[PDB]
């Protein structure tokens, strides 16, 4: 309870965050996982920042 | 041979329950002593299937 007292103004503004966003807390669909990279072994020595 | 016939046709019964039962009330335990919230119920119970 002191922890959540401390971080009281960071989980309220993360939880106003989350609400206006619509997302959904917690993770269903526990059952995925990322699918592999094309050409993975061998396409890494590419830029992909904006 | 009519021995390992009977036998087999046996334990695909006697054998093949024995993972359930085990499985089924463990998951049940779970879910009563709050280990298992309703956030993971399938989570939890797949698990415990595999
Ligand atoms: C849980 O999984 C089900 C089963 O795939 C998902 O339901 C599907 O949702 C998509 C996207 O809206 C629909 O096009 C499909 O028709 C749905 N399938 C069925 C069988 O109805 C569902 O979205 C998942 N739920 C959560 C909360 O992740």
């Amino acid at each position: 309870q002191p922890l959540l007292k401390y971080f009281q103004p960071v989980t309220q503004w993360l939880q106003e965050q989350n609400q206006q966003n619509g997302e959904v807390l917690g993770w269903p669909e526990y059952q995925w996982h990322p699918p592999l990279p094309d050409n993975y072994p061998e396409g890494i020595d590419l830029v992909t920042d904006e | 041979e009519s021995d390992i016939n009977y036998l087999l046709k046996m334990a695909l019964e006697k054998i093949a329950f024995l993972p359930f039962g085990y499985l089924v009330d463990q998951w049940r335990w779970g879910v009563f002593s709050g280990r298992t919230p309703p956030s993971r119920y399938n989570f939890d119970w797949w698990y415990l299937r595999t």
